[PDB]
């Protein structure tokens, strides 16, 4: 029984009615399903099991329901604390399984990020190791799409990115990608490129910057 | 010796009988067939049969030779009518089933002042054993007794839950 | 009922560790005792469980041959324990009371109920590091403009490293990202401040890193370059 959750990020506003929902591939027999809060660093905290009986301690607002391969968590009323991680969990067959989580977090105004391109320090390349770090500030919804161009060579899994927690003022993110490379790799190319896609850009935006040129 | 006992347990209402066994917790009180051969694929926790005093019966098959597949196979039983008392004495069993229901086996009772069906033998009392609160929820407030009684030429001591 | 976990545990590619959950509040032999994992970023991962009194140890199938999960009735204390560790093993290991639904043959399978507070357990091939500190420097061509300056905090181990700017005085635009860890095995970490242009000739920067378990204290001037 594999768990599907929807939707992947759910942004929402205090007061608003939250509904999440967790698809199975085969039916959960006896609706055996339950449901969890994840607060960053912290363990799961249990918010339902059998579908729609409510763990003790958890407040009126969160209510289930649901059967067979369809299950939903509903948050009548959204407030400050619920903004988390929610997980799934089946236990009606005989290895339990979890779902990928789904993040409900504050919604707020489409906002494109502000792009930044940071080439390595001559400090770090003393040292044999190139780190092209990218950056995206303040962008709202959390999903964006980093593609790393070195001369126009799409680079895929030399990277690792890392996304801020949302501000809870004005509800957007922060998104760093560093892009690393050997100095001599580093050395044998000119053009260092970061391209971003967001739903706040009508268009790819591209930063650039040329070694050797600067 | 512990692979003797059936544990097809499917709590399919979401009632948390299951979990009596595994944990500590007190009875709620908001809700307060002849002893032939059971199959141990539809039974969940021990099963006592009530001679007197309390038994406990594992798990065999058709001959009585004891199986130690928890009750998983279809061969797996509970043979209950090996139970009976010789001399023809009031006889009865009871069990939990899969889906957490407290089922029973007995004579039917011939007269008020008859016994019941599984552990009742009297239509107010009922034999202790272990596993009383975990069938019986709504006996947690009876008084016990200590009985003392031979029946068929044997002496039978234990507690009876009355009213 | 309470459940408290052994110290985090830093291993080597191909090495074994082994985590003991103590659970207080509640019957040992009777115990339902569940591991679940959960990768950074990921999801939890039901590794195996436990009945003492059952003798039986379920396992996940993923896993099944490099975990072996044990229960000392003696001490209170189950143990799990994971064999030729991988890179991809890195994750918290949490210990869990599971609540039966349905049971067979011995063991039995249900929801999470009171969880184990965690244990981080890091496959890195390197020891306690103290970080480098680079740079990520503005252009040094404006003026009104929104310009973007950083410090990169690079290879230390373990966790955590804090990160202010200008000794406290600078926080409006400051993002620190949270930490990543490398293939080398060692965390690296950026922190960048949004300024605007005007100030770059005329105001300094500067990141103030502090990574108390190598007692590693760093401040770095971030001064505008060709490029940035
Ligand atoms: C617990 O018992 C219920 C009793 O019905 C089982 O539910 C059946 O599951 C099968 C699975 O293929 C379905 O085809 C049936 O339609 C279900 N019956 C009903 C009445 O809904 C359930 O599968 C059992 N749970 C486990 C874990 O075995
Ligand atoms: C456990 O005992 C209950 C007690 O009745 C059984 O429930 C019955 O199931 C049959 C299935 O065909 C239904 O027709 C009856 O209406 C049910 N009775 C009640 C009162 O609900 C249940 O089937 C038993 N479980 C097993 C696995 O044998
Ligand atoms: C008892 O059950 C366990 C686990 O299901 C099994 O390994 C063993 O073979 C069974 N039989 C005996 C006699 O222990
Ligand atoms: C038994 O007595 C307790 C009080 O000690 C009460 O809460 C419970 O409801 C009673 N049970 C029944 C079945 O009357």
């Amino acid at each position: 029984a594999v768990l599907t959750q929807s939707p992947g990020t759910l942004s929402l506003s205090p007061g608003e009615r939250a509904t999440l929902s967790c698809r199975a591939s085969h039916s959960v027999s006896s609706s055996n399903l339950a449901w969890y809060q994840q607060k960053p660093g912290q363990a799961p905290r249990l918010l339902m099991y059998g579908a729609s009986r409510r763990a003790t301690g958890i407040p009126d607002r969160f209510s289930g329901s649901g059967s067979g391969t369809d299950f939903t968590l509903t948050i009548s009323r959204l407030e400050p604390e619920d903004f988390a991680v929610y997980y799934c969990q089946q236990y009606g067959s005989s290895p339990i399984t979890f779902g990928q989580g789904t993040r409900l977090d504050i919604k707020g105004t489409v906002a494109a990020p502000s792009v930044f391109i940071f080439p390595p320090s001559d400090e770090q390349l003393k040292s044999g190791t190139a780190s092209v770090v990218c950056l995206l500030n303040n962008f709202y919804p959390r999903e964006a799409k980093v593609q790393w161009k070195v001369d126009n060579a799409l680079q895929s899994g030399n990277s690792q990115e890392s996304v801020t927690e949302q501000d809870s003022k004005d509800s957007t993110y922060s998104l760093s990608s560093t892009l690393t490379l050997s100095k001599a790799d580093y050395e044998k190319h000119k053009v260092y490129a970061c391209e971003v896609t967001h739903q706040g850009l009508s268009s790819p935006v591209t930063k650039s910057f040329n070694r050797g040129e600067c | 010796h512990i692979n003797r006992t059936a544990l097809n347990c499917n709590d399919s209402l979401q009632t948390g009988f299951i979990t009596s066994l595994f944990y500590a917790k007190n009875v709620d009180s908001s809700g307060c067939r002849p002893c032939d051969v059971v199959s141990a694929r539809t039974v969940c926790g021990p099963v006592y049969c009530f001679t007197p005093s309390p038994v406990v019966v594992g798990t065999t098959d058709k001959l009585g030779i004891p199986t130690y597949n928890w009750g998983e196979n279809e061969t797996d039983v509970f043979m209950l009518e090996s139970l009976r008392p010789p001399t023809g004495g009031w006889f009865g069993c009871t069990w939990m089933n899969s889906t957490g229901f407290t089922k029973t086996c007995g004579a039917p009772p011939g007269g008020p002042t008859d016994g019941g069906s599984g552990p009742w033998i009297t239509p107010r009392c009922l034999v202790d054993y272990p596993y009383r609160l975990w069938h019986y929820p709504c006996t947690v407030n009876f008084t016990l007794h200590k009985v003392r009684m031979f029946v068929g030429g044997i002496e039978h001591r234990f507690d009876a839950a009355c009213n | 009922v309470q459940l408290v976990e052994s110290g985090a545990e830093v291993k080597k590619p191909g090495s074994s560790v082994k985590v003991s959950c103590k659970a207080s509040g509640a019957t040992f032999s009777s115990f339902i005792f569940s591991w679940v994992r959960q990768a950074p970023g990921q999801g939890p991962e039901w590794m195996g469980g436990i009945i003492p009194m059952f003798g039986t140890a379920k396992y996940a199938p993923r896993l099944q041959g490099r975990v072996t999960i044990t229960a000392d009735e003696s001490t209170s204390t189950a143990y799990m324990d994971l064999s030729s560790l991988r890179f991809e093993d890195t994750a918290v290991y949490y210990c869990a009371m599971e609540v039966p639904g349905f049971c067979r043959g011995g063991s039995c399978s249900g929801y999470m109920d009171v969880w184990g507070k965690g244990t981080l357990v890091t496959v890195s091939p390197a020891s306690t590091k103290g970080p480098s500190v680079f740079p990520l420097a503005p252009s040094s061509k404006t003026s009104g403009g929104t310009a973007a300056l950083g410090c990169l905090v690079k290879d230390y181990f373990p966790e955590p490293v804090t990160v202010s700017w200008n000794s406290g005085a600078l926080t409006s635009g400051v993002h620190t990202f949270p930490a990543v860890l490398q293939s080398s095995g060692l965390y690296s970490l950026s922190s960048v401040v949004t300024v605007p242009s005007s100030s770059l000739g005329t105001q300094t920067y500067i990141c103030n890193v502090n990574h108390k378990p190598s007692n590693t204290k760093v401040d770095k001037k971030v001064e505008p370059k060709s490029c940035g």
